[PDB]
């Protein structure tokens, strides 16, 4: 009755305790520089195939800000306050977050799907016996593509938000180009409102990727699993994100 | 090379598949094991294999034991065997040339020339000389399985583990993969283990037999000494009879 | 006559290869029957080194094998049954 | 009842599958179907009336084309049918009890307490008497097929297909579906069809067989009759020979 | 080599013309045909199951508004913003994104594998051999459960995010709390503000189970399918979503 949800806490616990063994294994050692020469590769399925996502979103989101921002500050400030709050919402909250939640998603599920099949199909298995580590001929190269690609992508989210708030709050509902830009640079301070946004995004990049390739590489060999392991992927990374984003935010800005 | 399993247990959590197993695995000869679905059978040749840690088991490759193995003795024994997976295993990302290629990188330092010729040779001696440079995801079925058998003896090992070789339902696929095991196990002097299903076809090829259910060995013997000491849980298993030892729910008012 | 012989296994492949090639160079006589029967059996790299050998020369020059082991026959009889079984 | 099927021809993803299969399903006996795999079986029993749409050809049952004539006939009709597809289907979220229940709700009225008995007596008719309570994702796998069969003849149905029932199991489990059709078709007085790619077990039971390959009928007969005529193909199928028109992808140079 | 973009293309348009027409299909008011004992059943899975993540979401969302617009506000002198902003940006913008978005997310996800499994697995097939036509039994109850889910969810969502918002930045910040609900009443309404909010989230949520359960169901049965499907589905409604959000917004405040 009861004691059913006490087992699913323990088991669950039990496995973050795994998680955090294998994550220490594949970053603690990794001396096979000679096959790393193919991260480049793996980078394809994780970066460039996830531009046209982010790049829309971000489009999205900046037009949005660009038109909420301006029916509020039409009565307090536009010509300076579309320029500022523009600028710091991408680089502190937005991008950081929309784009982390949308990678996650889109390269998360994909990612631990496809290590989940290598382990269902038993490819992955026969390798042991021919004495080649899967840890560092499958998995190193998936977690580091992630480590790079997130931070990219982040940069790129919010260029892209930066040209959509300016494109409706500046040129279609008549703001000065001037005041925009200088309002920004007087706010906006490289150390550190361009930097903490790079902080947040390496750190969630390696929770969100370090959790997709642990679900993926999953202990029980059954195909209902996958499916599970994909949701999970996916709700996981996406409550750590907001949790981290929390504490980190209230240092950097408090 | 002769293999030794000793009082072989394993768990897999709390649940025993394995109690005190007992194998001799014949040089030169193919062995098979037979059993009712699920019973471990795949188990059974991981433990052989050394991928699983057995439970107070004792395993003796040539009379070395496995867990006594150093890093370079171990590593260097990998390349004494080869075994075909249950899916075929292949790599979905890399050509043909590739997947029967791969393994020769675990062992050898050779100019990309030899390994293009021994790549050419292998495929050749399983009817495959002509899908070089295909992705294997666009095989056929009885083409698919062919390669995952021709990495595996790739590396001219001494052991060739079949894992469910004779689960193929096709008629033609079943001749073909008879025919490769014997011309194969002639070729190169192979010691082999078949593990399967749908005994018409097991009992005409292994020297000798091992049938296994419930964590125990349920009779031993060549084919014919099966029949002799068929005890009922065999008889019935060999012949694929009811009214075997096979419960059901049963009780009316 | 000229040939190369003696175990060969994959730690010496590359130079059991090249001192074969080194024969070919200089190999402006033949044909020259290869005497095999000084070579380690049980070793499938040793054909893949021949068959190299055959591709740079003999396939066109008529240059063929002799006392070739019985085991390495066995190996080229799983499928090449069209090779050229002749002294 | 009588089954015929005509000059039927149906293309799926651009390539045809049938072209020109004319059947004939006797009554009261088992036909079968035996062919290479991955050449239209199950496409082909769906084809039978089922929910695929020729291009070309005619469905008749009792010889009325089932095409538009009428909509309250053709429900009706449909409870003249029980099947098995491939591993046999059982609904996850569903008791045993519901899942052979289910189908009754499809066209009748009745009162809980004849459902229930209905449920009772149709489980015992396979075995399963006392598992009614229990949710069928815990059952073991010859439990399975047996559930799932206890479904498929819940209405009384005339017509029970088996697609590919003993194409990969257990030996015990062989022998029960094997009896489980013998004591059937007498039982209920069923026309039955067995679908399936182990020859040896289908040369057994059926009563008339057709070889089916590349879309075309490439011979028929009694057992005894296909044994007569070794066209290569049907020849080659039947024994399990490696020789015959199969290919190899090879060339020496 | 170029034709490759333009078959993909083509291909996937046909499908959105496939997903229209199912949706036509299952919309008609026909399930009364049978008991809705099922419907509620379905609700469990779609919703209520949900509640803990949207619940934490909607917290750690409300703390960092309050941290964020603090640090901004304590620049402008004037607290009493913090009521008006942390309740114009929950109901207006975050509570119909993060929600629809972490909704589908998980809702998403594992309504488009389970009924893809159904496909898969030929349960649907033999429903049909039987007579129960499927989308009455096993899309209906799903469409609909999703529709009356994600708007419940999305009015939580910001119900947690405005008490996590006055949390910190009325009871740990020292702002007068006076100010707090009074800037929430001057100038946004509950006969506005918050309906805008909702008709949003009805958008969204159809949009989201629609393309879930469109994702799982209509396929040819290739094994690879299921995950393929899976991540398809959250990218979609991802997109869906952010589009239709600039556009509405656009005109229920413009
Ligand atoms: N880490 C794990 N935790 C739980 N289960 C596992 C794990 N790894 C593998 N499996 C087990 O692996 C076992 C393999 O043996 P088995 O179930 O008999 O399959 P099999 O040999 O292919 N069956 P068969 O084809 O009839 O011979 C299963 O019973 C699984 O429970
Ligand atoms: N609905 C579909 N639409 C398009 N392609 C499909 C569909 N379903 C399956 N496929 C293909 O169409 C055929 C499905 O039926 P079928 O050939 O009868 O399977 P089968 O012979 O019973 N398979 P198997 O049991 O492995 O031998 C195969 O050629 C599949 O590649």
């Amino acid at each position: 009755t009861i004691a059913w949800l006490g087992r699913l806490v323990i088991e669950r616990i039990r496995g973050i305790g795994v998680a955090a063994l294998m994550l220490l294994q594949i970053i603690f050692s990794l001396p096979s520089a000679g096959g790393f020469g193919r991260f480049v590769y793996q980078m394809h399925r994780v970066g460039v195939m996830s531009l046209l996502i982010i790049t829309v979103s971000g489009l999205f989101i900046g037009l949005v800000l660009g038109l909420q921002g301006y029916s509020i500050l039409v009565n307090v400030g536009s010509e300076s306050m579309l320029g500022t709050m523009v600028s710091l919402t991408l680089l502190r909250e937005l991008a950081p977050v929309v784009a982390a939640l949308l990678f996650a998603g889109r390269a998360g599920s994909a990612l631990t799907a496809e290590i989940g099949s290598m382990k269902q199909s038993e490819q992955l298995a026969s390798m042991e016996m021919i004495g080649v580590d899967p840890l560092k001929q499958i998995v190193s190269p998936r977690l580091w593509a992630g480590i790079v690609s997130l931070p990219m992508l982040t940069v790129i989210f919010a260029a892209i938000g930066i040209v959509g708030g300016k494109l409706v709050g500046v040129d279609f509902l008549g703001v000065d180009e001037g005041s925009f830009w200088s309002g920004m640079q007087n706010n906006v301070q490289f150390g550190h409102d361009v930097v903490n946004g790079i902080i947040k995004s390496i750190v969630f990049a390696l929770l969100c990727t370090w959790i997709a390739v642990f679900q993926g590489y999953a202990c029980d060999p059954t195909p209902e699993g996958i499916a599970t392991a994909m949701t999970r992927t996916v709700v996981y990374s996406s409550l750590c994100v907001l949790g981290f984003d929390f504490v980190l935010t209230a240092v950097m800005f408090g | 090379s002769l293999i030794e399993v000793k009082n072989l247990s394993f768990n897999r959590g709390e649940r025993v598949i394995y109690d005190n197993i007992s194998l001799n695995i014949r040089r030169g000869q193919i062995t098979a094991i037979m059993g009712p679905s699920g019973t471990g059978k795949t188990t059974l040749l991981r433990l052989i294999g050394g991928q699983l840690v057995p439970d107070q088991g004792e395993v003796l490759l040539d009379g070395k034991d496995i867990a006594q193995m150093s890093r370079q003795e171990l590593f260097a024994a990998r390349a004494r065997m080869g075994m075909l997976f249950q899916s075929g295993a292949l790599f979905t990302d890399m050509s043909v040339y590739e997947n029967v290629a791969f393994p020769i990188r675990a062992h050898t330092k050779l100019s990309e020339n030899l390994i293009a010729e021994l790549v050419a040779l292998k495929l050749e001696s399983v009817g495959l000389r002509g899908t070089e440079q295909l992705m294997p995801t666009e095989l056929s079925g009885g083409m698919n399985r062919r390669v995952a058998l021709a990495r595996a003896i790739a590396l001219d090992p001494d052991l060739i583990m079949y894992d469910e070789p004779f689960a193929g339902q096709d008629p033609i696929v079943k001749g073909v993969l008879t025919r490769l095991i014997r011309s194969l196990r002639e070729a190169l002097d192979l010691t082999t283990i078949i593990v399967s299903h749908d005994v018409p076809e097991t009992l005409s090829i292994a020297d000798y037999i091992y049938v296994v259910a419930e964590g125990k060995i349920q009779g031993e013997g060549t084919p014919e000494e099966l029949q002799a000491y068929a005890s009922p849980f065999v008889k019935q298993f060999l012949t694929g009879s009811a009214e075997g030892p096979v419960e059901y729910q049963f009780s009316h008012q | 006559e000229l040939v190369v012989s003696g175990k060969i296994d994959f730690e010496n492949a590359e130079q059991q290869y090249q001192a074969g090639l080194a024969i070919i160079k200089k190999q402006t006589s033949f044909p020259l029957i290869v005497d095999l029967k000084q070579l380690e059996h049980g070793n499938t790299l040793a054909l893949a080194v021949l068959v190299q050998w055959l591709r740079q020369t003999p396939q066109k020059s008529g240059l063929h094998f002799k006392n070739v082991p019985e085991k390495m026959l066995k190996i080229i009889q799983a499928c090449h049954l069209q090779e050229d079984l002749h002294l």
